[PDB]
């Protein structure tokens, strides 16, 4: 009888590109012949979704119904409704999502900070975290590029957005990425790309290597016979 | 370099405003305080949400981009001597200053 | 109907330095005066659960059952039940929980990252960063104790335990310290103290000062000859 | 019939996290099925005492009885008692135990010392000190925690307690551990940890490597 | 640098109970009276029972957590020079001290 709405996140809509909101029927009784579709604030149809959804392990219905729509109509503030039927609803459900808009936007900033040299002792693992905060909502995305081409989603790890402790409503994040001690010393550099919409661009980024902080040495050497 | 000085009587009850010069669009627009003590300014509020701890509840800031007015309001003042306040912008702060004012409490 | 429990965990352990075990009914009718009691493995009876709750205003029944038994007995393996009768349920439920026996020892290491030179450029917040890595046991209790005596914990963050990239089954977390930027320059201590029960003395410091990551800028080997 | 108990101390309370007080006796005649009973202050059943010891030398028996309690228990002012009866008494024996309330804490400042630079010319074995110094009650613990792994305890001493000469009740107690030079020089952290009541955490700890006095900017190093 | 200034008159026994801020905060607090031959601080009276030598009895100190106060009162004054008695806080001395204040013995 329920119907969940899975919104398209940012992490999903910038990863993929393709926007898609889901329609997640939620605890129906499992009946056959069930179509779920979508209409925006004007109420027409939109295309029929694929990857249609097993009855769920708790002895219910899970159903899942996703619609590819343009990015400016879904960031325009319209309804989107969800229409499902089924033979024991006496009425279809109408399940209406938008965004959930009115925060004051902040732009994240990123700063990185690189290992500690007690780390960098053992000569085993160097950990570089991308600290970001100061940012809303709570939606936020974080790659790690090297030599410009990205890297693995299982080297790096991304915590999830806690809030602040001297500003409320605005949250920040962590991320760490490990490397092994010798690349870190040849000076290979590292890139923190991360996404949100109050970027003026979108997108920023911060780089580090091995010679960011390292400052002029005068070795001198005094000698007079 | 430029030295607007402003300065003021400044008791209890009165109330201070000091003009910036908007910098325009939004780039973090901020009222420094210089720290005699360490010889730099010390920010005291901000674009952010920041508010010194001393100050709480006593600074507000209006924008006023018919005019591209900054506008830095405190309602109550009392033995914080008037030593040197700078308007700025940007994210760094000592690069971002400008009007270098001062101005007395007592009278 | 809903018996719930909360076994003792690590930092509720620590802080106290005692042990207590609780359990929790919830969406039962709103009723006074319900059986709600714990009890050990032996049957013994334990003290009064002291301190009961009023009802949950949305028509449900919030009241938790308590018990302080100490230390000595939480180590062994000795499973706890709670004795729940009431009018909806009057067969007395029993509640049973034990310590997650079967786990490995890891030393979680520790780390202070200081803030980076953008936060100080700012002159508006420093964020010093307390990291910790590769220990076994999920739980961790970590605190910032400053000058030697402890801070208010609403100025400092503690990230729940997530599990490693790389690593099989250890983990690290994150503890974030938002000091005032001009009292950093100034420079203390802010000790991060960390407890987790796979330490030596289950109890470990670190500390970071304005004058910790400086270097030496000047290798004057003079020589006489 | 004399009694001797031992009250739980915090170095023992605290080194295997298990309280533990007992109470023996001497002057027994020896004599076998020897009674040693413990009650609390409400006088229930407690741990029933194990491995009893032998007579002693001088024609004369020795009973020892232990208890394991709820360590807040001996903190509460609880006075454990234990009962020794045996069948050599006009009446039998008791001894009452109490923790000693009305002692002022004192926080144990730590201070750690490094070896002289006149021992660092024999080139064979440095002595690191850690002062523990100006503390209230005296029942302190230290350890010397060494990159993580500890030490064997006959590779440090620790001294009992002595009343402060200027201060009226804080004591101070030393501690020394000795190293070779040829790896002190090499720079490997050495720790000094303290337990004591008055710790906001019941632990403190310091640190030293030889490279500690140095000044951290240059490193004049002037050769030949 | 906040500083004060309590000059007084006593001659003899009259003394001063002078007053410090509390960081309500548990740490170490004192009073530290500047050694003018040294050119820095030098402490008198501490949270722990310290007393200076010639200060011995004729120095006590007050804690007033309703007031927030930390009175340190004389009560003979010797009329020697009355150098800067700055109050301070936590383990290292010459970080903490947070206020100064210099007054005449004499008149
Ligand atoms: C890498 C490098 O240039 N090291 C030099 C070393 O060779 C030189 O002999 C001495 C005095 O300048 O110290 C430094
Ligand atoms: C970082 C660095 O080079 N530090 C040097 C060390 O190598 C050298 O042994 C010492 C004098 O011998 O002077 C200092
Ligand atoms: C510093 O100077 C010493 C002088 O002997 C030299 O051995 C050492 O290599 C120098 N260090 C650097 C980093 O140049």
């Amino acid at each position: 009888i329920r119907v969940f709405a899975i919104p398209p996140s940012f992490a999903s809509i910038f990863l993929t590109k393709s926007t898609k909101l889901t329609c997640l029927v939620t605890d129906l009784t499992t009946y056959d012949s069930v179509t779920i579709s979508w209409t925006r604030q004007n109420g027409e149809a939109v295309k029929t979704h694929t990857n249609i959804s097993e009855s769920h392990p708790n002895a219910t219905f899970s159903a899942v119904g996703e619609a590819s729509i343009c990015e400016d109509d879904w960031n325009s503030g319209e309804r989107f409704t969800c229409t499902v039927t089924h033979t024991d609803l006496p009425s279809p459900l109408k399940q209406t999502i938008s965004r959930p808009k009115g925060v004051a936007l902040h732009r994240p900033d990123v700063y990185l900070l690189p290992p500690a040299r007690e780390q960098l002792n053992l000569r085993e693992s160097a950990t570089i975290t991308c600290l970001v905060t100061g940012f809303s909502p709570a939606d936020v995305f974080v790659q790690w590029m090297q030599r410009g081409q990205p890297l693995s989603p299982e080297k790096y790890v991304t915590s999830a957005p806690m809030p602040e402790p001297q500003a409320p409503g605005r949250y920040f994040a962590h991320s760490i990425l490990t490397v092994s001690e010798e690349e870190w010393n040849t000076g290979e550099t590292y890139t923190c790309v991360v996404a949100h919409e109050a970027l003026p661009n979108r997108v920023t980024e911060r780089t580090v290597d091995k010679s960011t902080g390292k400052p002029t040495l005068y070795n001198v050497s005094l000698v007079m016979s | 370099r430029i030295l607007p000085e402003v300065k003021v009587e400044g008791e209890l009850g009165g109330s201070v405003t000091i003009k910036c010069p908007l910098p325009e669009m939004h780039v973090r627009i901020y009222l420094c305080r210089e720290m005699a003590g360490s010889g730099t300014c010390g920010t005291v509020v901000s674009t952010t949400n920041f508010i010194k701890a001393e100050y709480k509840g006593r600074v507000t800031l209006k924008q006023y981009p018919r005019k591209n007015l900054f506008l830095v309001e405190v309602t109550q003042l009392t033995e914080s001597d008037s030593g040197v306040y700078a308007c700025g912008a940007g994210m760094n702060t000592d690069r971002g200053k400008t009007q270098k004012v001062t101005l007395n409490v007592h009278s």
